[PDB]
């Protein structure tokens, strides 16, 4: 007789802050600790109907009518100044160790084994599959997610925090590196053997991740956006705004966070689509379908209590999933 | 009936409706012996359906010489004004039986 | 003859206060009088189906659709700024004393039999070792609920208050002495008789306390949280509020006291799991199970009524846990 909880839940490790963004000149990237921030600007803006229009009703009366009916959007814009070519994004990244200890629970003989589970993984093996996994996409700059593409020189600086100062700097080049492989180097695979110590509690580690993206003149990036509402209220509000900090465009925790974690190529479709953010149920939200289906034994909540309760282990090719999204963390059980 | 049935699916449609502003009217207290039709559920238990004015209840103000109130003209705000918008937007089509009844019904509200 | 109060409460002892946030440099901490506070913001977030579902319409050709019309939430998340690594929280403790006199009483004999039970525990045995207990749990920084895990180097700092200009002060290690070890110092000592001559009468005390965890840069904060009733409904959008003060994110006077009262040690399940809080039914909500079940003589209600009405004294060790629970202060008798 041993069954799960009913209350189950797992603080996140690998906590991100957000990513301030700024620009300045290619070459100024030595001396970037005084980059003027990308500001949040308004513009005005209209379009004709490019809708779809169903056509149960598809005239060309109505389209030629709804031609001057404009369209009344503010909307909001986020460009480089025009006399710098380059965008940085700087975030501090920690990790926590002790990946198997919840937050809470109901069965306290239940985390009596499952800790030890953990404890059998971490003692078989380190985190170092998981680590470079990180330790990649951190090194390129998957957490630039459209100013990465169509950029020229992209670049990562990841320092590292233990007192006030840097106790080793770690530099990299982030096209070279591509989105395919996962390929250990004799600098990359020295960052990735501090992750999977830091996650096992052998010292605190504290990421600084500053991105450089070579994008051009007075061109424009792109943060992530909240979520504004046209209610029907008044003066007409906009119909995008995007997030901001202290007069400064930014990313989401949430998101940057989520490039991180994109790791699993043990899906059951294929292997050259890429990797997928790690989740129960195991989806990308823009590609629209879900990975890691039910009907397929290779869930998330199917994998862990068949590993725990049934002790039917999974191959070592796949634990590295369960462990992930127990370092990612969420609220479990029914 | 209608609680049960209006709460969640417990209707036949039939007869339900609710009676609001009603006041108790009595003819001798705790001491009744006035008229007849008195005992002691009906000690002078009549009550009394109502007949209020136009502006029977307070209105709050949604205009003042603010900004929120004023200075952003551009709402014409108003409760009553919501109920009527809610009113028509409740028939915003025009069927192909009630024309009769939705002929002078839409414009003149 | 001499029965319990059917109607009995005490008051509160060891009386916190709200703990008020902001964030700095580490080494700036000293003439940190001015620092700004880490303020409640909003951030939109829009997440996925992380959630357990069961299969009675959760077909495997059913979540396809679930992944494009997702649940948009918006929460309230309070961050520090990125010039500032550290986060100075600051509180106010006093301790009133006269443990064992209730406020609201039925008897007359009851209440003067309990004085006196309490009278000669405090001639006899006095409040010192509680008192170094709390010292101990001021001493680290586990009012530093999440603040404190994954941190980097805390040290508290703590004032006797007792005019405009303080009496004597603490620097600490949240780190070097821990959550494990209640085992004292060279200046503990002092800090132990001071909240012992507190929670005596012979003296009033007022402690201000402040503690800089070194959170790190631009890290998540996590001050404590009020609750979302009819506005997730409402309006849907928000579904996660924060507690709040002017212009600052606040931590809870109530789980600031439940971090001061971290005590016993003497649960009967087990020694080495960790400390809880002393409450009848010495329970946690973190871990779903209750200590001190009155399936065992070991609970508190049972404790305390054989100590007064049955006239049994109960072992050295755990009349400690029966005055932690008078310091604390409830609601008891017939409720």
């Amino acid at each position: 007789i041993l069954s799960t909880a009913s209350v189950l839940a797992f603080e996140r490790k690998l906590d991100p802050s957000d990513a301030l963004m700024s620009a300045g000149a290619w070459a100024q990237r030595d001396a970037s600790q005084e980059w003027p921030a990308v500001t949040v600007r308004e513009k005005s803006v209209r379009g004709t109907i490019s809708n779809r229009l169903k056509t149960k009703d598809r005239d060309p009366a109505k389209l030629d009518a709804s031609i001057q009916s404009p369209n009344l959007q503010t909307v909001d814009v986020a460009n480089l100044p025009s006399d710098a070519d380059t965008l940085k994004v700087r975030f501090t990244l920690r990790v926590l160790g002790g990946a198997g200890t919840p937050s809470a629970c109901n069965d306290a003989a239940y985390r009596d084994k499952l800790l030890q589970t953990v404890a059998t993984y971490v003692n078989d093996q380190g985190f170092a599959e998981l680590a470079r996994r990180y330790a990649h996409n951190l090194a390129n700059a998957r957490f630039l997610w459209r100013n990465r593409v169509g950029a020229e020189a992209v670049e990562v600086r990841i320092n590292h925090i233990r007192q006030g100062e840097v106790a080793r700097a770690w530099r990299f080049d982030a096209l070279a590196i591509g989105l395919r492989d996962f390929k250990a180097d004799a600098e990359l695979d020295a960052l990735a053997e501090l992750i999977a110590s830091g996650l096992s509690g052998s010292g605190h580690v504290l990421l600084e991740v500053v991105a450089f993206a070579r994008i051009g003149d007075g061109q424009e990036v792109f943060p992530s956006q909240e979520l504004i509402l046209d209610k029907g209220d008044k003066k007409g509000q906009k119909s995008k705004t995007l997030y901001s900090v202290r007069d400064a465009a930014a990313i989401h925790s949430q998101k940057i966070g989520n490039a991180l974690r994109t790791i699993d190529t043990w899906y059951p479709d294929e292997d050259g689509l890429g990797p997928i953010a790690v989740e129960p149920y195991g989806s990308v939200t823009s590609q629209g379908k879900a990975y890691r289906q039910p009907k397929q034994k290779l869930d998330f909540y199917t994998l862990l209590d068949n590993w725990v309760l049934r002790d039917e282990a999974p191959a070592v090719e796949q634990q590295h999933y369960v462990i992930a999204n127990l370092i990612r963390g969420g609220v479990f059980g029914e | 009936a209608a609680r049960e049935a209006r709460s969640r699916q417990e209707s036949w449609p039939h007869g339900f409706s609710e009676y609001p502003n009603l006041a108790i009217q009595k003819f001798g207290g705790t001491k009744p012996q006035n008229i007849s039709q008195l005992n002691n559920e009906r000690r002078g238990e009549n009550w009394l359906l109502p007949s209020l004015p136009p502006n029977w209840q307070r209105q709050n103000v949604n205009a003042p010489m603010r900004h929120s109130s004023v200075f952003e003209h551009d709402f014409g705000r108003t409760p009553e004004v919501s109920r009527l918008t809610r009113t028509l937007q409740r028939f915003l089509a025009k069927t192909v039986h009630n024309n009769l009844a939705i002929r002078q019904r839409r414009a003149q509200l």
